[PDB]
């Protein structure tokens, strides 16, 4: 099969997987908010005075150049963007910082009592103006409450500008950020310690760009601008100059934004809002969480543990004891042992004081026989017969057998067929001992426990009619096999055994087909 | 379930006899390790999805090798079946501490755990490491007596696990 | 069988859920009223033999026909079945009593007793007459204040009065 | 900035009368839990680096486009933003914590935040999200019964869940 692209778009795409490490991967995507690191400051207009302009320093000793540099930067700081013609320039002051008899923070002390400065920012304002643009020019941000303009109004009207002046000029802040020797700049642009978050709004409020400029000379005048805001304690306006969007377009900041549908979706029928509630269910929350309580969610099966064991009858025949008694035993073992033998093998049946075996309960507690052939003992005895052999067909004395001595029902007609054979040929006793020396006996009672209802639980090689044949044959914890019954003691399983089933299999097997 | 009264019950029962001393007494040790136990389940109960949420990040942290594509920790499925399987222990140790009695945990946790965990290829090392887990922050979350029923049951269940 | 714990442990579990405050609250009230509840299960075993005899009296006198030839109590083997019944009902009540649920009665005591009694051809109407009676013969020992502590106990009254109605309700 | 007191104070001072015995009682209360608001702000204040790590972490696993090229969080620079921003929130909400009043979040945090993130072109949205996820690990924290003396602080924990979703509500 030959090549099925042309080697130039080959390489084309081998080039474009390369620009990149890893190629094309699911992680390494680009981000969908297309933001440049220098997305803000630009798309704002604060690049140069927040980032670009290096903070200017003055020490005392310096060069021409640095000296030249650091005024002009004073000047285009302290007086606004404003241009200061030559014959507003002040030659003593800056022979007085030239010579280190004032520093950089008491040149602008002097600059900020000069009449450029109240010229412009003082006698044509307000003073809530004037305010404003101290905190700008003289501690780099916006004024952050209320309070700072009534107690700087107080103190003008009090102690006079001069006063006002140093009280911007030698504050703790002024020195933190600036001390002696660095003219003051814009500093609410970056996340200092002492910030409000209102400061960068109201200073991006009153910095009015790169070409902008604190004039009294427009023709609306000198008005403050943050003087309902800081009354209201609101943010301020960030609104940019209009040269400003045509920066960085292609950037979605609200990326994680949902379009709405034009029209909402109703469920007619259930109640108006169940899609949303379904859509919130699926979408708003993590899938884990979501899987975990649809796992625990109640079943409509309302069934404990026990159903199914209540249904048949046989919680109590399945959670009695074991009991096994070993040779040396005590006196409580040893009757509750006979209470168990008793209640199990008579069938339940009322076996009266008259009717207890003495000796064999001698013999058992001697040691000279075991559980086992106790059990044989007992069954071979006339209470047992009486009630279980001589008013009854062999078939309801083999079931009876089974059920008692073997604690499981006949699994088929085999088994009658055996065991009335055995005892038509050899007696009632070789019979008995067939059930007690059986490998099923052995297997699950031998020697020592008392047999138990076995049937209950699936058994290995049962008939799967077992279980319904044990079902039927119990009757209950106060159910009783007794032979005082009004119609007698009569046979339960004959048609079941012999047919093997109900005998509505096929049926059911036709009814599982079309109908 | 195998409590301490129906086992009372139940050997009162299998004898064919009344309630004597014996079984008294032993209902009136019940009866007072009540308050301790229940309010160990209350404060198991009130810190469930904090401790269940700790188990399976536990069993993780031990079996970093279950998590990664291609067996059992990997998928919101496994791991959501996760924490409803340390969910499952924790609200019957919390039923058993109530009951005074491993009945609920033997009947429904215990009795055929083994079958399962092999017929599905759960490692029982993983429940184990969840529920020594929940056995230390039961340390710090209760104190005096219901910390020793909780922690009775806890390895209980770490036991039969084992 | 089931105690009141695990029986509010069942129904939690259908629930898939823990056991809420309220329901701990009872239980822990349960367990705390439960020197009460063993007081009364000791006074329906300790008095069992005089409740039997009390109640077989006053079963006997008023139906003069279970104990006539041809009736349901009247050779000795059918008197000692009767008195077992009896003794095996009370006991079954004292373990409801002492468990806290009907469980233990209905699961063991009343499992296959009605079909037992119906298949015998026993009165059930009797039967269930005898159990009134030893309901009867059993509050008066359970209200006796005599040797111990005296105390608001009419809420075990009231529970032992259902479990023997329960008993005579399943019977009749 | 004012605490609950001035709070207090401020609305009985612009009717014009002195407090009433029932806020009197009120702040008697709110001193007599101040020890267990103690404990709160410093379970806040001494697991802010474990809060703020595991916001980060939620925060951009779930929301992978803020640290890919070009995201809002993606150099070094906007990353240790972001991060100082969470730990100046968290900062604000232990001081309302601890003043009983979220004045001092509102006045000197939160007011201007939004237009801020505006300006920056910052997902506020994203913001309010890790105030959220800053606000379910300082709860896990709060509720560490751990070396501190057990009892009921449920007033506590509303209370700080409150002060979180009023900076997610405003940022946002
Ligand atoms: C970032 C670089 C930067 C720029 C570009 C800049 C422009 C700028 N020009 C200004 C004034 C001015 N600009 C002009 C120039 C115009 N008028 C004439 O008619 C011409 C047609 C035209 C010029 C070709 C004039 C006359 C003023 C003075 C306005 C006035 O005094 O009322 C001002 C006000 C400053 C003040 O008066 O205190 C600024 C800030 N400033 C800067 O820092
Ligand atoms: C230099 C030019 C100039 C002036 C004069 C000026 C007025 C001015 N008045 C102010 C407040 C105020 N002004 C007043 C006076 C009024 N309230 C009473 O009802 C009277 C009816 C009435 C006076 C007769 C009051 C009471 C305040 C304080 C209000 C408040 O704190 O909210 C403030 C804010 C500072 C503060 O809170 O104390 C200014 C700046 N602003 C200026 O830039
Ligand atoms: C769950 C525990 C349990 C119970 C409750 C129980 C009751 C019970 N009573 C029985 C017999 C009996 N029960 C009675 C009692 C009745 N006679 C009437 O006169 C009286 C009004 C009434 C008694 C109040 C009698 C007379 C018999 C024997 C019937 C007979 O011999 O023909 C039987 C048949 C067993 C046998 O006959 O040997 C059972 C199963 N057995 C149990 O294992
Ligand atoms: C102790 C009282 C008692 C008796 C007597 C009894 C009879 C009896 N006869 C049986 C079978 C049988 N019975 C007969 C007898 C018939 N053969 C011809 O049809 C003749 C017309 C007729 C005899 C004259 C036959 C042939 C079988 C075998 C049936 C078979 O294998 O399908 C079976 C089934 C088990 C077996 O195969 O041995 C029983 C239970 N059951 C009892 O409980
Ligand atoms: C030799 C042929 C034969 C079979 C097959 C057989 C099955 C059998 N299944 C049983 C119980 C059960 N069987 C099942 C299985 C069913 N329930 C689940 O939900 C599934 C939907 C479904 C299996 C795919 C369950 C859950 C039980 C327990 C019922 C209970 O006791 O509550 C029982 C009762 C005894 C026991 O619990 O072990 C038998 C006898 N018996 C037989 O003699
Ligand atoms: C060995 C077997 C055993 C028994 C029998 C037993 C009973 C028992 N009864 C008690 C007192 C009590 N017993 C009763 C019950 C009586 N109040 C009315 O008079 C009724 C007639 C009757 C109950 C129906 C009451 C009300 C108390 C006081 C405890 C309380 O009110 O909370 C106490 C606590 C002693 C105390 O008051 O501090 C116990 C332990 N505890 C045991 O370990
Ligand atoms: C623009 C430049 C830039 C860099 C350089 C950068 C590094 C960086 N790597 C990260 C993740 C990570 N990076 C590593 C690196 C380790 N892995 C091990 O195999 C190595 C021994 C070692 C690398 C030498 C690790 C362990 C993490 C996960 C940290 C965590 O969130 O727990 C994170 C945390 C954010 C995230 O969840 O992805 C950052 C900020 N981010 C940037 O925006
Ligand atoms: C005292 C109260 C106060 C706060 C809280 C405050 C926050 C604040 N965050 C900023 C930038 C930022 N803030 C973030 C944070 C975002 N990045 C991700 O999207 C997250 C969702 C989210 C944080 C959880 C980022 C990335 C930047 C850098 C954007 C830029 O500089 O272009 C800035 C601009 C100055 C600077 O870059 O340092 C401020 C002033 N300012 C205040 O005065
Ligand atoms: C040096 C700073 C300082 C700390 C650190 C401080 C903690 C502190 N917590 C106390 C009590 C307490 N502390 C709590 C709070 C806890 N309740 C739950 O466990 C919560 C997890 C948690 C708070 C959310 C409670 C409920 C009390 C007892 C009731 C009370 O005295 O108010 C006490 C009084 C003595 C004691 O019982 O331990 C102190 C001194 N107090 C201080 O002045």
């Amino acid at each position: 099969m030959p090549a099925v692209v042309a080697d130039q778009y080959l390489a084309m795409a081998k080039e474009l997987a390369a620009s990149r490490f890893g190629g094309f991967t699911k992680e390494n995507i680009p981000s969908p908010m297309a933001q440049p690191e220098s997305y803000g400051r630009d798309r704002l207009g604060i690049a140069a005075v927040a980032t670009e302009n290096p903070k200017v320093t003055l020490r005392a000793p310096f060069t021409s150049e640095e000296f030249q540099g650091a005024l002009y930067a004073i000047y285009r700081h302290i007086f606004g963007n404003t241009y200061v013609m030559e014959s507003e320039r002040p030659t003593t002051a800056e022979s007085q910082l030239k010579d280190g008899r004032i520093t950089v923070r008491g040149f602008i002390r002097l600059l900020a009592k000069s009449e450029v400065y109240k010229s412009r920012f003082f006698q044509k304002t307000s003073q809530n103006r004037f305010i404003e643009l101290s905190h700008k020019l003289l501690l780099g941000r916006a004024p952050y409450d209320q309070a700072e303009i009534s107690y700087h109004l107080d103190l003008w009207n009090t102690q006079g500008y001069d006063a006002e002046i140093d009280s911007y000029v030698d504050s703790e802040e002024y020195l933190d950020f600036f001390g002696e020797d660095t003219v003051p700049f814009l500093r609410d642009f970056k996340y200092q310690t002492g910030q409000q978050g209102v400061g960068y709004s109201r200073l991006l409020n009153l910095y009015d760009g790169y070409a902008g400029s604190d004039t009294d000379r427009a023709q609306s005048g000198q008005k403050a601008r943050l003087n309902g805001t800081i009354a209201q304690a609101e943010p301020g306006s960030i609104e940019r100059p209009s040269a400003l969007q045509d920066t960085w377009k292609f950037a979605n900041p609200n990326y994680r934004n949902a379009k709405p549908p034009m029209v909402k979706a109703l469920a007619l029928e259930p109640v108006d809002l169940l899609f949303l509630n379904m859509a919130k269910d699926l979408t708003s929350v993590s899938r884990a969480e979501w899987l975990a309580k649809s796992y625990t969610q109640p079943s409509r099966y309302q069934q404990t543990e026990t159903f199914g064991q209540e249904r048949i009858g046989a919680v109590g025949a399945i959670e009695t004891p074991r009991i096994n008694l070993r040779a040396p035993f005590t006196s409580e073992e040893f009757q509750g042992a006979l209470y168990a033998i008793y209640r199990h093998i008579f069938g339940n049946t009322y076996v009266m004081e008259s009717e207890r075996p003495t000796t064999a309960e001698s013999q058992l507690k001697d040691g000279r026989i075991t559980v086992r052939g106790f059990i044989r003992l007992l069954a071979k005895s006339e209470v047992y017969k009486s009630r279980f052999f001589q008013k009854t067909s062999q078939n309801r004395f083999i079931e009876l057998s089974h059920k008692l001595l073997l604690g499981r029902a006949p699994y088929d007609q085999a088994e009658i067929s055996y065991h009335l054979d055995l005892w038509n040929t050899q007696g009632y006793d070789a019979e008995i001992d067939s059930y007690v020396d059986s490998e099923e006996y052995l297997d699950f009672f031998g020697e020592d426990t008392v047999p138990y209802f076995r049937g209950f639980k699936y058994q290995t090689g049962q008939s799967a009619e077992g279980f319904n044949r044990l079902v039927r044959l119990y009757d209950g914890w106060a159910g009783s096999d007794t032979d005082r019954n009004v119609g007698g003691q009569v046979a339960r399983l004959t048609a079941n055994l012999t047919r093997g089933g109900s005998g509505l299999e096929p049926f059911i097997v036709m009814a599982n087909s079309r109908r | 379930s195998r409590t301490v009264i129906t086992e009372v019950i139940a050997t009162a029962d299998s004898q064919g006899r009344f309630l004597n001393s014996t079984e008294l007494q032993a209902a009136f040790g019940r009866f007072e390790r009540a308050v301790p136990a229940i309010e160990a389940a209350r404060a198991l109960t009130k810190n469930q999805d904090a401790l269940v949420k700790g188990a399976v990040q536990a069993v993780f942290k031990k079996f970093p090798y279950v998590t990664q594509p291609g067996e059992k920790g990997y998928g919101d499925s496994n791991q959501a079946k996760c924490a409803r399987d340390i969910g499952y222990y924790l609200r019957f140790i919390t039923y058993s501490l109530v009951a005074s009695g491993t009945g609920p945990l033997d009947d429904y946790v215990i009795a055929g755990l083994r079958e399962v965990n092999r017929a599905f290829n759960l490692n029982p090392l993983w429940y184990i490491e969840a529920l020594n887990y929940i056995k230390g922050e039961t340390g710090k979350l209760l104190s005096g007596q219901s910390k020793t029923e909780a922690l009775l049951y806890i390895d209980h269940a770490i036991n039969a696990l084992s | 069988m089931n105690d009141v714990f695990t029986r509010a442990i069942a129904q939690a579990d259908l629930k898939g859920s823990f056991l809420l405050e309220s329901d701990l609250d009872k239980l822990a009230s349960f367990a705390k009223e439960g020197v009460k509840r063993l007081d009364a299960v000791a006074a329906l075993t300790n008095n069992a033999p005089a409740i039997i005899s009390d109640a077989a009296h006053k079963l006997f006198a008023e139906q003069q026909e279970l104990i006539q030839p041809g009736g349901n109590a009247y050779p000795h083997r059918r008197m000692a079945a009767c008195l077992r019944d009896m003794e095996i009902i009370l006991r079954y009540v004292s373990y409801a009593l002492l468990a806290g649920d009907a469980s233990v009665l209905d699961d063991r005591c009343l499992n296959g007793l009605r079909e037992t009694y119906n298949a015998l051809g026993t009165p059930t109407q009797s039967v269930a007459r005898a159990v009134q009676l030893m309901k009867d013969a059993a509050m008066v020992h359970l209200k006796s204040t005599a040797n111990v502590t005296v105390g608001d106990c009419s809420s075990l009254y009231s529970e032992a009065a259902t479990y023997f109605d329960k008993a005579a309700a399943s019977i009749a």
